[PDB]
DNA sequence: TAATAATAGTTTTTAGTTTATTAG
DNA sequence: AATAAACTAAAAACTATTATTATG
């Protein structure tokens, strides 16, 4: 009965008119294919049915969502297509729901079919005009975030037409300018590794309609001769530029010949890519130029800098190509300047790119500027400004003495007595400036954390990580604690305390935080995997270690990559972490080999290598001492044990101590 | 056969219940109709799903709908639930936690029950929808019907009746007397799975099924399982013929079946043991024919059962059993037939007395058209005591205890009776459910009722003793 | 990861019925999903083997049938690494087996464990051929 | 040189094996 | 001073699947 039904339906959908009922019976009843053919026989009749979203409150229209068939799901989707004109708001954005979880999945053709929902949405019912409710924005919020994705379609043609879709005028307005306007309300918060490049391309297939673009540029050539097509060989590229060849150079390209190379590698190489947005942007801000009113241009500047914000709040890796465009982009613009130095302070640092907000920052401070102060202050001490440092606090907001004593301590790297005064006065509001900016407050907290950490004193690391802060949160920290700032700065040293102190719990209580919010895992696998590595190499969980060390060496590399290898400092550190990256990843490869495990062969000519390959602290920073200390130690337990003896390990530790002393 | 009549319990709260008010007599009604399904059958599932409430709660959570026992195996849940509520105190608190009369729309219960029959995943043979209203509680009519007609189209039967057969007027065209629902119907399992049919050597060339099938015979206690003392958990009991000479439980190749028979246990194999059991095949090997007068009758005594036969293996078995019993009017005698329900079985000499149907005005299947097996004994179990026929009737003793018993004329209802253990041990666990006494005692009749009053009827054997001691003591 | 997390959650939704539909549903999904051979996707499933506990006692081990499903959810995953992409198969052999052991004693998937057992003895014989 | 076909299988109610005292 | 056995002792039920031989 139903084969043929869902057979002749589309061979008749009006004889389906007469078995709602017969399949309404079913359908709860129809599990297999059966609930396919059901399926089609309610999508051919979809107009059959007045109401059939109680069809979905009684059908379990998600049950079907849970399974795995673009046959089945794709229907469904175009069901719902057919019906989200007449569909409910609230009902459409409650089917929205589960709907959105299903992007990028390797059907591409459901998957399809729903970008295909998701821009009819947002053009009709979704679209713009129809926001009324806080259910209508949030739908479109989702239909413009998942429609940005899906300019980045592996089909090529998929994304074409969504970018097209996009530049319309409807969804990007036409003109350049607010087309550019648009552009910066537009980003997704995941994107800025190619939102400038998309950004470029939307840009510049406008100009397709500037009837000179397609025209060459000149049309008086030096040297003149005859110009037809270049070939080229491409056995196992696909041309951009005809070559137009001949004896003589030509001139009388096309603008477009020029450009659409232009634009592909734009969008392809990323630092090209802001490179060029910088400069189109700023020539677009002489295009304002002309007769343009100040009111509109320092509105423009107003919201771009929202704009600015809600991308360095929404970003996580702080894309340091995207994160330097903005800061130039800030650079070149006293409206722009007007950035938050906390705020890119921030992006430098987890960008890597300190020295392009220094100058940022500088260019702010000749133009709060005690916030700005305390800022370059604080990206001086990170990258070692000690000098300038000092004539800060000693000349421009620095008034105390334990900041200053401590910065004498911290030039002679005696971190010890610089956290005793910090410590010793860090509680205490009062001072010679009255209140001392929170940020020299929570300074002092992180110089007296930079101190214990410097030192082997892990348990006064924890100390100083919970009580001898300023009595602001709570002395332990976790997921719940990463809303104050300064907490978030803390992290890197909250594990570095934790670990150490296991290798001497609300650290395990963190890092089931950490998993429980994606953000959170990402950030510490980005920034602290190999801490994770060893911390789970040594919780004996090593399983769990080689996949944080695995994560962690791709994303070193990603980083390394993304940040500027220019900033010869910035690189060094990065690769700075190369010891315990190969620590651990060389352990776990090697520990096949257990027989030389326990023995004192991997003792008694092993223990002395605890402390051979030591370096200086000049060109090796010595919390990176640290690191590679805590590297070699674990290996040369861990492979002595576990399956010339104790002297030996005694002389190792007091060679070790020399190598801290030198 | 798999497949059912599924009910549900769509009760209407209109204050149609609560004029006794028909609320407490309805759901006594429902109580009594799960005490008889949790005692018959769990393959119906019972659904307490009331509407006219004064909250939705339901699936799709419609106006008026709620939900107490849903779709399920009938057992104490829904009985406490509806046990709570049945008292008038009961009813009141109903009222206060559920709802009383209110509004809503009659697509919408009907949409629910829709979702519901469509949501069980049984094959289900029949569907049935009760529902109580003191009188006639009626666009909200019209798409009600309609949607009536289409669940009735569906398999799914609507029961109702008016509490005022007087006062449903707005409800005759909606619809499509519970004193038997009120327990009369209980404890009554229903299975429909049996043997294979026996396959009748009528002739030498021709063999026809016949359909043996022990789905509603007799019943008894549920099964006793070996719950742990404490927590009430069945155990695996681990047994099976095992060493003490050698230690553990001796292998198949280690086992051998032996008969002590004369003087010696004579060792045989297993093979042979269990192959022994065969004396031709399995089925029905017809002998002939026995006239119906060579029966012995004083030992057609053990549990005897039906013949029948099944249209179903061979195409002859209607056609031929048919025939057949048109046939046995002038026959006195039997189909001897020798019996094998499976292989390596010892046959036993039956005689096939034709029982045919008793097919009345509605054609009731009383003794469907077949035969009776007829017990053909042999020489080893009867509890035989020496013969005395010196004794023969005397026309006083004769006319006396005639006019003492002949008044008490019986039909022999074969069902009359009760099981002692089957219906007590069945309403001792609804009284477990309860949580309560002994509730009451089943017996095959086996107190005497002629006695108290066959002097009521005139007993003469009472009155004329034929002897000062006890004539027959 | 999303499978792990997810795999954690329908454990934890073990109505037990429904919870046994929903995590049939979901471990049906991630079979057609861990169809992937790279090196990530092996040590993932790896250290959520030991995460197989919970999920099978979650599920009770107990051969119940509103588990039953999932018993045959999860053997068919165990057959999507009855060939070699589990690289790693010394971690987890011995555990494994005395869990299935334990679902076994407490239907057909068990039949279907001890074929998973009988090439591991097959693959991995060091560890398990001692237990 | 690649789909449809049968052991694929069950909520097996009787194999007719436990309750029942004058043999000395 | 020993005869007395109704305290249960097992097997088909339409479920339904695979498995065809789907191709040179």
């Amino acid at each position: 009965f139903i084969v043929c039904l869902n057979k002749v339906t589309k061979s008749f959908p009006p004889l389906a008119d007469r078995f709602m009922n017969a399949v309404f019976f079913l359908l709860p009843k129809f599990h297999g294919v059966l609930k396919t053919l059901c399926l089609e026989v309610v999508l051919c009749r979809v107009e059959g049915m007045t109401e059939l979203y109680f069809q979905l409150k009684s059908k379990d229209f998600v049950q079907v969502m849970r399974h795995r068939d673009d046959e089945r799901q794709k229907v469904c989707l175009d069901i719902i297509y057919k019906m989200m004109p007449k569909l409910k708001p609230v009902e459409l954005r409650e089917l929205l729901n589960p709907v959105v979880e299903f992007v990028s999945h390797p059907s591409t053709t459901c998957r399809e079919q729903m970008y295909n929902i998701l821009m009819w949405i947002h053009d009709n019912y979704r679209d713009p005009e129809s926001e009324t409710d806080n259910d209508s924005q949030e739908i479109f919020k989702l239909a413009k975030d998942v429609l940005i994705q899906g300019l980045i379609d592996e089909n090529p043609g998929l994304q074409l037409i969504i970018r097209n879709f996009w530049s319309h005028e409807t969804r990007l307005p036409s003109n350049t300018l607010d087309r550019l306007l648009a552009l910066n309300s537009l980003y997704s918060p995941k994107i800025e590794v190619h939102f400038l490049s998309l950004a470029t391309n939307f840009l510049l297939e406008m100009t397709s309609m500037s009837p000179d673009y397609p025209n060459p540029m000149f049309e008086h050539p030096l040297s003149e001769c005859e110009f037809q097509e270049y070939t080229i060989d491409s056995d196992w590229v696909v041309l951009y530029r005809s070559y137009r060849h001949g004896d003589l150079p030509d001139i009388q390209i096309k603008h477009s010949s020029l450009i659409t190379p232009l634009q592909a590698v734009a969008q392809r190489d990323p630092i090209i890519a802001k490179q060029l947005f910088s400069s189109l942007f700023s020539g677009i801000l002489k295009e304002m130029d002309k007769f343009k009113t100040l009111s509109e241009k320092n509105n423009i500047t107003q919201k771009l800098l929202q704009d600015f914000n809600r991308f360095l709040n929404t970003t996580f890796s702080f894309f340091p190509p995207f994160v330097s465009c903005i800061q130039d982009i800030s650079c070149q613009h006293a409206a722009l300047l007007s950035l938050d130095p906390a705020a890119v302070s921030a992006g430098c640092l987890a960008s890597l790119q300190q020295p392009v907000g220094i100058r940022l920052l500088e260019e702010a401070l000749l133009r709060p500027d005690v916030l700005r102060w305390v800022e370059l202050a604080k990206l001086y001490r990170s990258i070692g400004e000690y000098d300038v440092l000092r004539g800060i606090f000693t000349s421009e907001i620095g008034t105390k003495q334990i900041t200053q004593s401590a910065l004498l301590a911290e030039a002679r790297s005696d971190y010890s007595e610089a956290a005793k005064q910090y410590d010793e006065a860090l509680n205490k509001q009062d001072w010679v400036d009255g209140e001392p900016t929170e940020a020299e407050k929570d300074f002092w907290e992180l110089a007296s954390l930079d101190c214990y950490n410097h030192l082997a004193e892990w348990k006064s690391l924890e100390y100083c990580s919970t009580a001898s802060i300023d009595s602001e949160n709570p002395p332990d920290l976790n997921k719940i604690w990463s809303e104050p700032f300064y907490q978030e700065t803390y992290l890197p040293y909250m594990i570095r305390s934790k670990l150490k102190l296991l290798l001497q719990q609300s650290l395990l209580t963190f890092i089931d935080k950490a998993m429980h919010g994606e953000l959170q895992k990402a950030i510490l696998e980005l920034h602290y995997s190999q801490e994770l590595s060893l911390l789970y190499l040594l919780q004996d969980d090593v399983d769990r270690a080689k996949y944080y060390i695995q994560n962690g060496i791709q994303s070193f590399m990603q980083n390394y990559s993304s940040i500027d290898v220019l900033l010869h400092q910035s690189r060094l550190t990065k690769l700075q972490s190369v010891q315990a990256l190969t620590e651990i990843q060389e352990f776990i490869s090697f520990i096949s080999k257990q027989g030389n495990l326990s023995s004192q062969v991997p003792l008694k000519r092993l223990l002395n290598t605890w402390t051979n390959r030591y370096p200086d602290a000049k060109m090796d920073p010595m919390n990176i001492w640290d690191d590679i200390i805590t590297n070699r130690c674990f290996f040369l337990s861990k492979i002595e044990e576990k399956l010339d003896i104790s002297s030996l390990i005694r002389s190792c530790k007091f060679s070790m101590k020399m190598k801290m002393i030198d | 056969y798999s497949g059912r009549d599924s009910l549900i319990f769509l009760v209407d709260a209109s204050k149609a219940m609560f004029e006794l008010t028909p609320f407490d007599m309805s759901i006594q009604c429902i109580q009594s109709v799960y005490i008889s399904k949790i005692i018959s059958s769990d393959r119906d599932l019972l659904a307490v799903v009331f509407y006219g409430t004064e909250k939705d709660k339901n699936s799709v959570n419609f106006k008026n709908i709620y939900v107490l026992q849903e779709l399920d195996n009938p057992g104490a849940k829904r009985i406490l639930e509806l046990d709570q509520f049945k008292g008038q105190q009961g009813q009141k608190r109903f009222q206060d936690m559920m709802g009383h009369g209110s509004d809503y729309s009659l697509s919408e219960v009907l949409w629910v029950c829709a979702n519901l029959f469509s949501d069980v995943q049984f094959k289900m043979s029949h569907k049935r929808i009760m529902l109580f209203t003191n009188e006639d509680n009626p666009a909200k009519a019209s798409r009600a019907r309609t949607k009536a007609g289409d669940l009735r189209d569906t398999g799914i039967f609507l029961d109702l009746m008016h509490l005022k057969f007087d006062i449903s007027l707005f409800y005759r065209d909606i619809i499509s007397k519970l004193e038997d629902l009120l327990r009369k119907v209980r404890a009554k399992e229903t299975r429909k799975r049996a043997l294979s049919r026996l396959k009748l050597k009528l002739n030498k060339d021709i063999v026809i099924s016949v359909g043996i099938y022990n789905l509603v015979q007799k019943a008894l206690k549920p099964p006793p399982i070996k719950l742990y003392r404490e927590t009430n958990e069945p155990v695996k009991t681990k047994t099976r013929t095992f060493n003490t000479s050698t230690g553990g439980l001796l292998l198949p190749s280690d086992t051998k079946r032996s008969q002590i028979y004369g003087s010696r246990q004579i060792i045989l194999e297993k093979e042979e043991t269990e192959e022994l059991k065969r004396f031709d095949d399995p089925g029905l090997m017809l002998m002939g024919f026995k006239p119906l007068v060579l029966l012995k009758k004083h030992h057609y005594l053990r549990p005897s059962l039906f013949v029948y036969p099944e249209e179903s293996l061979v195409i002859g078995s209607s056609t031929l059993f048919s025939a057949l019993l048109i046939k046995c009017l002038e026959k006195e005698v039997a189909a001897l037939c020798r019996y094998t329900p499976r292989r390596n079985i010892p046959p036993y000499f039956v005689a096939l007395v034709p029982q045919e149907e008793e097919l009345d005005d509605q054609k009731i299947q009383v003794t469907p058209p077949g035969f009776q097996l007829v017990f053909l004994p042999f020489a080893d179990d009867k509890r035989k005591m020496p013969f005395t026929e010196k004794i023969m009737a005397t026309p006083e003793q004769v006319g006396k205890m005639k006019a003492i018993v002949e008044k008490l004329r019986f039909t022999y209802r074969s069902d009359s009776f009760e099981n002692p253990v089957l219906q007590q041990h069945f309403r001792n666990l609804e009284a477990l459910a309860l949580d309560l006494m002994e509730p009451e005692q089943a017996v095959d009749l086996t107190l005497p009722k002629v006695e108290a009053m066959n002097k009521r009827l005139g007993s003469l054997v009472d009155e004329f003793k034929e002897l000062v001691y006890p004539p027959d003591y | 990861c999303s499978l792990l997390r997810l795999q954690e959650t329908l454990s934890a939704a073990d109505g037990a019925a429904l919870a046994g539909h929903q995590l049939i549903r979901g471990l049906g999904q991630e079979c057609v999903l861990s169809s992937s051979p790279a090196v990530l996707a092996l040590q993932t499933s790896l250290v959520f083997s030991r995460d197989f506990g919970l999920l099978v006692f979650v599920r009770k081990s107990l051969n119940s049938i509103e588990f039953r499903e999932c018993r045959e959810e999860i053997l068919k995953f165990l057959c999507i690494f009855l060939e070699k992409m589990g690289q790693k198969i010394a971690p987890y052999s011995v555990e494994i087996k005395n869990t299935c052991t334990s679902v076994y004693t407490k239907k057909i998937p068990a039949l279907d464990l001890l074929i998973k057992l009988l090439q591991t003895f097959r693959s991995s014989r060091l560890m398990d051929e001692f237990k």
